[PDB]
């Protein structure tokens, strides 16, 4: 007979704070072609896309969410990208019994089943850095940690999660300092209580300000280890900032030896995943559909998560299969898709795809250290299987990592 | 009589606690709608208010709004938005349907951001509107040095944050800034130790009883101290662990409470031809068994703002309305421009907006033996303070000094 059309209502940020839809929409289009051309996944169903440009704006997204829900055809799932767009659609979704699957939202707040009961994300939460941090603290035998953050909900939530994770490992947070824009008084305070192991959470502009202030107070050297986020631009510390007094040399000096954690978004292995593509082939195939270069295209590094989200849905819809009967007033099919989505376990272009109880993606983390003004891969950590890959590439002045104490 | 449809959005259900604001204001709304029709003020048209229940919930509220657009008549504007998170969602999206919104109860300062909420207006002053009033009070009593005590909850930290800008370029020093989450006693100890005399408090009713208990224990009360705290607490709130009731009342004695003025005290005829006193009587008869709400005057004046806006928008069109779909950007812009012209004497005083924000009246109260008593008002339009002679009092021969 005929394959029944089954619809996804997606929102792609083509502009805004995170213009991730630029590469994620083509990656979504490619994944649908790959799933629909597979006779073994949904033989009786054809998965189709209906999308709108959210502009990474919740106000804008409210207009398109209406457009998706109040116009035929009925959609079985909603796929937002930006964290602010997901916070709005994932909360609203229960009124239309809709599963919500995000390909780009990292906000820790989205891992709340009370506010977001049908929510899943192939993009991990910013809290995924915390198990890697506690493991590195354990490896190097540290139990006294200082934390410094910029005043943002994401950074406060990340540190709130780090508090409960260190308590479990018999580790404590000595000092916690915050700053809206100027980090002069928080860094001066770290020096005063003689903090040794510091977890610093801030954006790049604020990192430059933190590390200039770190040079001045000599909060770098053999004594100190800084744990930062690994998503900053290459040579961020060398970038010219007129509001910073420190020189390139001074700040290449201040950042020396610091550790970074970064969520793995593309499998570094040359293995073939469920689609039978390799990471390298996915990248080459994606580069071909793009109008501009990967460097110019927003959401290029997140594009494999968007590709994997379509596969997670396809495989979940495959496990259940009466999809045309879906209506916004019925929980039946939703709860069955929810159960199938919750039981996700497959190999995607981003690596192994699994969700925790909150619907947040579980993934590997890349651990790097800045050695001689350049980041060097010192290993990877898999939080779900407590698997640490050590490179034996890390370097310390003492010939060994220092300690939390005087 | 073609209808001019208005989308009324508010919690109306008994199952929702804020449902009392929505129901409390409906008799005031009915009185304004009645007079406008009875007097045919918008002839040929009649003001058609449709009501949709938000249930003070983000999801139910958004669906109520979506269901109003889908199945309801063509609304020209939005009237309501009570709960802060629901109002923020609706207010942010307004341009998508070219809908101007007028709220009578959402006081969250967040909504003053016209980059995020350009189509949003409110007849009620925001939580931050107490700050230019407090500046006037400090200037009046020559208080040049203050300390702050704030609860670490967004509703209060937003007010404290705004105070910084209000007191900048003025001759007033914030000598000590103290915050607390659950217990204010450590923060009250620091203020005492820094010899603070004038305290600007921003915390809830539950925390207020704790604050004044710590104040008694630290002797941060009497002739040398002045506490300036929220004026919106339930009456007899203090009656509702270590301190005694007599010791709480001793420390509370003379605190200044600050909040918006529910209705004008001026015995002058408003736009409807009634004085605020005559309106208040008409509202109390109309409400019957429904519990009164302090936002009733704001809802009443809110309907008059809509009627006046529509009259002016009708004049603008006549110079060069049924055709309005949520598509007409130009009609929405006309409605927006006409609302910005609002200038009339309402039951809540003069109704004027400064960038969608109400310029209104702030009430000053003083706790005297058993209750809060009115001691003054601040007029935001004129930026003036009027202190009620023979009401405000101090335990010493002079008001306290700031050091
Ligand atoms: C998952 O991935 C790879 C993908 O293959 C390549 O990569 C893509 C990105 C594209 O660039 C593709 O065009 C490209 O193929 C799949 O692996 C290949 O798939 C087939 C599966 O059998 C293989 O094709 C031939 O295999 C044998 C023998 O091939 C010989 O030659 C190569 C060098 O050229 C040697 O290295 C091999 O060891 C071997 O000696 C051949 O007999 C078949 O030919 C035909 O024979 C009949 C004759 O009567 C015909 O009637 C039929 O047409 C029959 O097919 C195949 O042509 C191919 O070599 C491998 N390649 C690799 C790299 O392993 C893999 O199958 C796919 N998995 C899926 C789809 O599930
Ligand atoms: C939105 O309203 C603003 C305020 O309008 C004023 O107050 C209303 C309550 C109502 O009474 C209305 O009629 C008033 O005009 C508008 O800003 C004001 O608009 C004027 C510009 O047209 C400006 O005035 C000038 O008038 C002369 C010009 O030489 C001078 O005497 C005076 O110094 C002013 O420059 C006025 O200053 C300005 N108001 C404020 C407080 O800044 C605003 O344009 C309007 N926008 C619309 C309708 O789209
Ligand atoms: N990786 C994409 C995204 O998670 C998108 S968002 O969650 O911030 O909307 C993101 C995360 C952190 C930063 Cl700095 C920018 C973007
Ligand atoms: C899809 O579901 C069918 C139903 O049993 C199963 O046979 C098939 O292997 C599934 N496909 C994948 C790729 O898991």
């Amino acid at each position: 007979s005929e394959r029944r059309a089954v619809y996804i209502g997606a929102l792609f940020p083509m502009s805004g704070g995170w213009p991730g839809g630029q590469a994620c929409q083509p990656a979504v289009e490619m994944a649908l072609e790959d799933v629909n051309s597979r006779r073994d996944i949904l033989p009786d169903y054809e998965l189709k896309l209906i999308h709108h440009d959210s502009k990474c704006d919740p106000g804008q997204a409210t207009k398109y969410l209406y457009e998706l829900l109040y116009n035929d055809p009925i959609k079985i799932i909603l796929m937002p990208g930006c964290s602010s767009v997901s916070t709005l659609v994932a909360e609203a979704a229960r009124m239309w019994n809709l599963i919500v699957l995000s390909y780009g939202s990292s906000s820790p707040a989205l891992s709340n089943r009370q506010r977001f009961p049908t929510f899943f994300r192939t993009h991990p939460s910013a809290t995924l850095h915390n198990p890697t941090r506690v493991k590195l603290f354990e490896k190097w035998g540290w139990k006294k940690i200082a934390t410094i953050q910029q005043t943002t909900e994401v950074f406060t939530s990340t540190l709130d999660d780090l508090e409960e994770r260190v308590k479990e490992a018999g580790i404590e947070i000595t000092f916690r300092q915050s700053f809206f824009s100027d980090p002069a008084v928080p860094v001066k305070n770290l020096k005063r209580q003689d903090a040794r192991i510091i977890v610093g959470l801030f954006y790049e502009t604020e990192a430059r300000k933190v590390f200039c202030e770190v040079y001045k107070e000599r909060l770098f050297g053999k004594k100190y280890v800084w744990f930062l986020i690994g998503w900053y631009a290459d040579n961020w510390f060398k970038i010219y900032d007129p509001s910073i007094n420190c020189t390139v040399d001074e700040m290449t000096e201040a950042v020396e030896g610091h550790i970074t954690t970064e969520i793995v978004m593309l499998n570094p292995a040359n293995t073939r995943s469920i689609s039978n593509m390799t990471s390298q082939e996915f990248v080459e195939k994606l580069t071909k559909r793009l109008k501009r270069h990967p460097e110019e295209t927003g959401g290029f590094q997140e594009a494999p998560l968007a590709y994997d989200a379509i596969w997670a849905l396809a495989l979940a819809l495959n496990k259940t299969s009466r999809l045309e009967d879906f209506n916004y007033n019925n929980q039946t099919i939703t709860d069955q898709i929810y159960r199938a989505m919750n039981s996700s376990s497959f190999e995607g272009v981003s690596g192994h795809v699994v969700f925790d109880a909150s619907g947040s993606r579980m993934a590997w983390t890349l651990i790097e250290q800045l050695q001689g003004g350049s980041y060097k891969k010192i290993g990877y950590y898999d939080s779900t299987k407590d698997d640490l890959s050590w490179s034996k590439t890390d370097k310390w002045i003492g010939g060994s990592p220092p300690a939390d104490d005087y | 009589s073609p209808p001019l449809s208005i989308m009324g959005l508010m919690p109306l259900t008994k199952e929702v606690a804020k449902g009392s604001i929505g129901r409390g204001v409906l008799p005031a709304v009915e009185l304004a709608i009645e007079q406008i029709r009875n007097e045919s003020l918008l002839r040929p048209y009649f003001l058609d208010l449709r009501l949709y229940d938000t249930e003070c919930d983000n999801a139910k509220g958004l669906k109520a709004f979506y269901d109003a657009i889908k199945y309801g008549p063509n609304h020209l504007m939005v009237f309501g938005g009570v709960c802060p998170s629901v109002t923020s969602i609706i207010a942010e999206s307004l341009q998508g349907w070219n809908l101007v919104q007028l709220s009578f109860a959402a006081t969250t300062p967040v909504l003053a951001d016209k980059k995020k909420y350009p189509y949003f207006f409110r007849t009620v002053p925001s939580d931050n509107a107490v700050n230019p009033a407090i500046l006037k009070l400090l200037k009046h009593y020559q208080w040049k040095r203050v300390g702050t005590l704030t609860q670490d909850v967004q509703r209060f930290s937003e007010v404290r944050n705004d105070l910084t800008g209000v007191l900048y370029g003025e001759d007033i020093e914030i000598s000590d800034t103290e915050s607390f989450s659950n217990d204010p006693c450590t923060s009250v100890k620091k203020l005492k130790g820094n010899d603070v005399r004038i305290i600007l408090g921003q915390f809830d009713q539950n925390m207020a009883a704790k604050v004044f208990c710590c104040a008694y224990e630290e002797n941060m009360y009497g002739s040398k101290y002045q506490w300036i705290i929220p004026g919106w607490y339930e009456p007899s709130w203090w009656e509702q662990s270590r301190c005694l009731r007599k010791n709480l009342l001793a420390a509370m004695e003379g605190y200044i409470g600050v909040d918006f003025e529910p209705l004008s005290s001026k015995q002058i005829k408003t736009i409807s031809g009634k004085t605020p006193q005559q309106y208040e009587r008409e509202y109390n008869n109309k409400r019957s068994g429904v519990g009164p709400s302090k936002f009733h005057g704001y809802a009443y004046d809110g309907i008059w703002v809509i009627a006046k806006t529509l009259q002016r928008a009708m004049e603008t069109l006549h110079a060069s309305i049924q055709d309005f779909n949520y598509t007409d950007h130009t009609l929405g812009r006309i409605i927006l421009n006409a609302m910005n012209e609002t200038n009339f004497f309402g039951v809540t005083g003069q109704v004027v907006f400064r960038n969608g924000e109400r310029m209104g009246t702030i009430k000053f109260t003083q706790f005297q033996d058993s209750r809060e008593v009115k001691v003054g008002e601040y007029n935001a339009v004129a930026d003036t303070l009027e202190i009620i002679n023979d009401t405000i009092r101090f335990q010493g021969s002079e008001p306290p000094k700031d050091d």
